[PDB]
């Protein structure tokens, strides 16, 4: 198919019928909370440093202190 | 009347509105002993996980909200209150319940997930009453009293091609479309052409075509495909797809293509789709 960020589009929906990083290529929040591995929420906080909650960022960062 | 019931009887079994769920998954079902069963048909096999009982009357219609909001499904009644069912790891509890209506409730619709998720059903009373999705469990209702004379059987809502226009039928025969200003909806227009009670109204999706259809049914027995012809010019021309000597109960549009899916008459279902001439031809008889 003629180029254009759709894969993105289509692979979050499939996520939602039946992720997070699929997503991404307060949710987050919820997710660090499920999450209370590690280089997964890594990868989320680069993210999410991508993103920019700020907040809680800088809780995620003294978490990984 | 009573004489063309007892003829045949075979039940086998009664049932009103069944839905497939998004994905094409599930299979939503609702009959008059007041309970909403939800099925499964994973290849082809029906199998039963829920069923939702709570109506204090038979259930009408049925439909699946957008997976985009988790796993949502709404039913409406004969007892004046409309539920909807969440669910959470099969979980299927009702995190919401409706009773704004003072008469029955014929049928329900979900707004195109783009709007968010904005329900519209209309009651027998005359009057359709709209549920909005805000953070929680809070839901505001924008309610319309005296939309049809003598109460309201079908809602449809429009593919979205910013504004929102409703379509929908009832019993003064007049097919209403709505629109919305400030905040409240306003009756862009009426369309009168049915003889009789309106039975349903489907507003066709639109295939990116910006040529908007509409379809509806009634007790005369006459099937209605109304044009507008351009964007943003208020002519609804209506067309005759054909008339059966008996009424008919439901109208449903196929994605693709643009096929009519023509229930009622004499217990059987036809297809229809508008040939290269413009005129509308019966492809096939179902069962």
């Amino acid at each position: 198919c003629v180029p254009a960020q759709w894969v993105h589009e289509a692979k979050a929906i499939r996520s939602r019928r039946d992720y997070l990083l699929k997503g991404h290529q307060k949710l987050v929040t919820r997710h660090l909370a499920a999450d209370a591995s590690f280089l997964g929420e890594l990868s989320n906080p680069e993210h999410c440093k991508h993103i920019q909650l700020d907040y809680i960022r800088v809780i995620d960062m003294l978490n990984l202190i | 009347v009573s004489v063309i019931n007892t003829v045949d009887t075979s039940h086998e079994d009664m049932i009103h509105d069944a839905q497939m769920d998004y994905y094409g998954i599930r299979l939503a079902t609702c009959s008059s002993d007041r309970s909403v069963k939800i099925f499964d048909v994973k290849n082809g096999g029906q199998i039963l996980i829920a069923d939702l009982r709570g109506h204090d009357g038979p259930v009408w219609q049925v439909a699946w909200a957008h997976p985009m909001y988790g796993n949502i499904l709404a039913s409406c009644s004969y007892d004046r209150k409309v539920i909807i069912w969440k669910e959470e790891n099969g979980t299927w509890e009702k995190t919401y319940e409706y009773t704004g209506h003072d008469s029955s409730v014929n049928s329900v619709c979900w707004a195109p997930h783009d709007f968010g998720l904005v329900l519209a059903c209309g009651s027998s009373d005359g009057a359709i009453s709209i549920l909005t999705f805000t953070g929680d469990g809070p839901w505001e209702v924008k309610k319309i009293s005296n939309a049809h004379t003598i109460g309201c059987n079908a809602v449809s809502w429009a593919p979205s091609v910013y504004i929102k226009r409703f379509v929908s039928g009832g019993c003064d025969n007049l097919v209403k479309i709505w629109r919305e200003e400030d905040g409240q909806w306003k009756e862009d227009q009426k369309l009168e052409a049915h003889s009789d009670w309106v039975r349903d109204v489907a507003w066709a999706p639109s295939i990116g075509l910006p040529t908007s259809t509409i379809a509806s049914c009634s007790q005369d027995g006459r099937v209605y495909i109304w044009t507008s012809d351009d964007a943003a010019t208020n002519c609804w021309t209506p067309k005759l797809l054909h008339k059966f000597n008996d009424v008919v109960w439901h109208v449903s549009w196929s994605i693709t293509a643009n096929i009519l899916a023509v229930s009622g008459g004499d217990n059987k279902v036809t297809l229809w789709k508008e040939s290269v001439d413009g005129q509308w031809a019966c492809i096939s008889d179902v069962n």
